[PDB]
This record gives structure tokens, C-alpha cells and sequence, in this order.
């Protein structure tokens, strides 16, 4: 039973041989056979894992945005042993923070809140492409990249509400 | 039974064992990869180094080209170089992160951020970020510490500079509200008529 | 008596049982409809998916073309497609609603409502 292991659905296993080191292939789902006490497996998730990355980001107009990005990412099946050796099972908390923060900050520094909201497609495409490019090096596919939680400072909210109140004051007056 | 137990050891999880031989100390050029290996019970006492890159956050105020303090916090991800596992230890010990990273990172911050002003530093944050990344890579290269990625995780200023920028936004908002005041004046003029 | 008990199972109430084979994992293309079926005691361990369409209420502030936040909560009634029961599981797991609907619905709302004013 010690050498009898099984990997659940939507998951992959990376096997390490003590006498030969890490593997160069990844086995599929379901129970499999291995040499006791020499071939130790590690189970990784192939199902799309969601993650939210709330952050305050400084736009070029020096008005920070409290912005949350939701990304459905799963590791590349082929390169699972590579990432495991490079960083280990703590591959998200050791990589995702830095890449997410730098990508979002670089995207935001291009424009300001007005330019952020006026063109959602531009920022969405920018973040998606940049994150995919960054994760290509780290070999973690992004099942879905989506930004869905926007919040600004009270000053820009004051500006928008001033615009709207003047517009309504037109009709009221 | 304990003779074999203390004689052969397995290294796993991206860790490397360097043998501290009693003949002359650390046995140079005998580095070994993951797997299983034979360790002498007494002469060779391996030291295990975790190769997985360990990020670290440094919070250190630094001066800018505007002569204003900027508490920029930087996250750096790095791992030891496989080629020079022994010598670094010989000149750095088992505790090298806290022995090297602070000095290099803070000196680079002070010598780089000082060349930019707040507005330029933030608007061109990518330029200064990549410049500091290259500087950190070059500096830590001598220390055998491969650098995986250098990024800026936070940047803050004195509350007075932020008050000044908030007042700039206030001025913009007021110069915007002025035209709405003009329209209100037009309507009030019609009412008066 | 327990050999037969664990060997044959009945699926009812618009539910689908997909067998998790031990040969290679999920038994693809072995999907079955309501009724009675033979489940291997060990190799095949079925997972039951409720076909019955379920609703979900999503509340989330969304920006508009007027740059104002509107909390336009939306209710969606959805069920898994009967023709792709295994693969979705293989890539989603047994909890796909909370894993998919939030992202897609919130992104769609932000990209649709943002183009219009109140």
C-alpha cells in the first residue's frame, strides 16, 4: 500500500526516483504503480484554479486605484516537474505575487482613471497578453484572465459626481 | 545497522548537499545534484542548501532626485547558483541572504532612485524598475546569487508630498466645477430676468 | 450480499453518473442516462452530477459609461451540458459553479454595462 498511489481526476503526478532523480515525463490520472521507498510522487492540480489579486496601483495621474484582478490559472502539465524543482509546490505564492503586481502596475502606469474606464477593452487585452507572456516563462497557463472589481479614490468620484450633478442640474434648473 | 544509516543519504526537493570534509574542510568541486549519494560517517558532514528561489521584501527609505525620502519597498526573488555552491558558503556562511541582500539592495536603491524625481519615477516606474533590476543582478552576480526577478512592490512618500498631489487634483476638480458654476449662473440669470 | 450492493447502482432525478476508472482515470465516452447501471466495485467509482438547472444570484458593483458604479445584481439559471460531462469535470472538478460563473459573469457585466449610461 505504501507504493500504491492514485491521482484524482483533473490532476497530474510528478514522480521522483531516488536512484535516478526527478522524472522527465508526467503520468496521467488514476491509480499507478511505483517502486516502494524510492519513487515518491507529488500531486499537482490540473483543474483551473482561481485566484484574486486585490491591490492598490498607482496610475500616471498619481491617483491610486484599488483594483482587483481575478485569474483562472493552472500549471502547464508538461513542465510540472520543472516548476516543482525550480520553486516547488509553493509555485503560486512564490511567483504569482511578483508577476501579478508588476504586470498590473505597468499596465496602470500607462494611463489614468478616466482613460482606464473609458477603454475597458484596451486594459483587459493589455493585462491578458502581458500576464500570458510572463507566465509563458514560468509555464503556467492562464485558463481565464479577467479584471472585474474597480474602485477609485474619493477625488475622482467627486469629479464624476460633479459632472453628473451638473448634467442633472441642467434639466432641474 | 547505524553504519549504513549514517553512510548514505538522499537529497530531494531541489536541495544540494556539500560535504565538509575533515581533510581540508569543504570538499570543493564535489557538488552533487538531487538523488542519492554516499556520505562518509565522520569526514564528510554535508550541509544542505535549498535551491528553490526565496523571495524577500526589503523596506528601506531612499532619497530621490528631489531630495525627498521615499519609503520604496522592493521584493526580490533569487536562488543560489549551482556552480559555486561551496565557495559562496566559504565566504558567506549558511546565512547569506541577510548577510548580502540588505547592503547591495539598499545601496543600489540609494544610488539609483536618487537619479529620478517623484513624477518621473512613478510615470517612468518601468524604466527605473528595470534599471534597478539590472543593477541588482550585476551586483549580486559576484555573490553567486542568481537573481530570478526584481520588482518594486510598494512606493510611498511623505504625507506632505501626497497632500500636494491631492491639492493638484483639487485644483483640477475646481477648474472643472467652475464651468458648472457658470451654467448655474446662466440659469440664475434667466430666473432673475 | 455486499458484492452486488456495491456493483449495480440506480441513477434518478435527472442525475448522471460518470465512472472514475482506475485504468486511466475518468471513463470518457462512458456517460449514461437515468435508470440502472453496473458500476465496477473498485475500478469504477461514479461521480453524480445533478442535471437539474440551478439558479445563482450574483451581486457585484459595476461601472457604467457614466463612470458611476451600479450594483446590478443578476440571476442566472444554468445546468451542465449532457454531452461533455467528463471533460468539464476533468478541467473543473465537482465545484464548477463557484469556479467559473463569478469570473465570467463579472467580466461580462463590467464589459457590457460599462458601455452604456444610466
Amino acid at each position: 500500500n505504501s507504493a500504491l498511489y492514485n491521482v484524482d481526476a483533473g490532476h497530474r503526478a510528478v514522480i521522483f526516483d531516488r536512484f535516478r532523480g526527478v522524472q522527465d515525463i508526467v503520468v496521467g490520472e488514476g491509480t499507478h504503480f511505483l517502486i516502494p521507498w524510492v519513487q515518491k510522487p507529488i500531486i499537482f492540480d490540473c483543474r483551473s484554479r482561481p485566484r484574486n489579486v486585490p491591490v492598490i496601483t498607482g496610475s500616471k495621474d498619481l491617483q491610486n486605484v484599488n483594483i482587483t484582478l481575478r485569474i483562472l490559472f493552472r500549471p502547464v502539465a508538461s513542465q510540472l516537474p520543472r516548476i516543482f524543482t525550480s520553486i516547488g509546490e509553493d509555485y503560486d505564492e512564490r511567483v504569482l505575487p511578483s508577476i501579478t503586481t508588476e504586470i498590473l502596475k505597468s499596465v496602470v502606469a500607462r494611463f489614468d482613471a478616466g482613460e482606464l474606464i473609458t477603454q475597458r477593452e484596451l486594459v483587459s487585452r493589455q493585462v491578458s497578453d502581458d500576464l500570458t507572456e510572463r507566465a509563458a516563462t514560468f509555464g503556467l497557463i492562464l485558463d481565464d484572465v479577467s479584471l472585474t472589481h474597480l474602485t477609485f479614490g474619493k477625488e475622482f468620484t467627486e469629479a464624476v459626481e460633479a459632472k453628473q450633478v451638473a448634467q442633472q442640474e441642467a434639466e432641474r434648473a | 545497522a547505524y553504519g549504513v544509516r549514517e553512510s548514505v543519504f538522499t537529497v530531494e526537493g531541489g536541495h544540494r548537499a556539500i560535504f565538509f570534509n575533515r581533510i581540508g574542510g569543504v570538499q570543493q568541486d564535489t557538488i552533487l545534484a538531487e538523488g542519492l549519494h554516499f556520505r562518509i560517517p565522520w569526514f564528510q558532514y554535508p550541509i544542505i542548501y535549498d535551491i528553490r528561489a526565496r523571495p524577500r521584501k526589503i523596506s528601506s527609505p531612499t532619497g530621490s532626485k528631489d531630495l525627498q525620502m521615499v519609503n520604496i519597498s522592493l521584493r526580490v526573488l533569487s536562488r543560489p547558483n549551482a556552480q559555486e555552491l561551496p565557495s559562496m558558503y566559504q565566504r558567506l556562511g549558511l546565512d547569506y541572504e541577510e548577510r548580502v541582500l540588505p547592503s547591495i539592495v539598499n545601496e543600489v536603491l540609494k544610488s539609483v532612485v536618487a537619479k529620478f524625481n517623484a513624477s518621473q519615477l512613478i510615470t517612468q516606474r518601468a524604466q527605473v524598475s528595470l534599471l534597478i533590476r539590472r543593477e541588482l543582478t550585476e551586483r549580486a552576480k559576484d555573490f553567486s546569487l542568481i537573481l530570478d526577478d526584481v520588482a518594486i512592490t510598494e512606493l510611498s512618500f511623505s504625507r506632505e508630498y501626497t497632500a500636494a498631489v491631492e491639492a493638484k487634483q483639487v485644483a483640477q476638480q475646481e477648474a472643472q466645477r467652475a464651468q458648472f458654476l457658470v451654467e448655474k449662473a446662466k440659469q440664475e440669470q434667466r430666473q432673475k430676468i
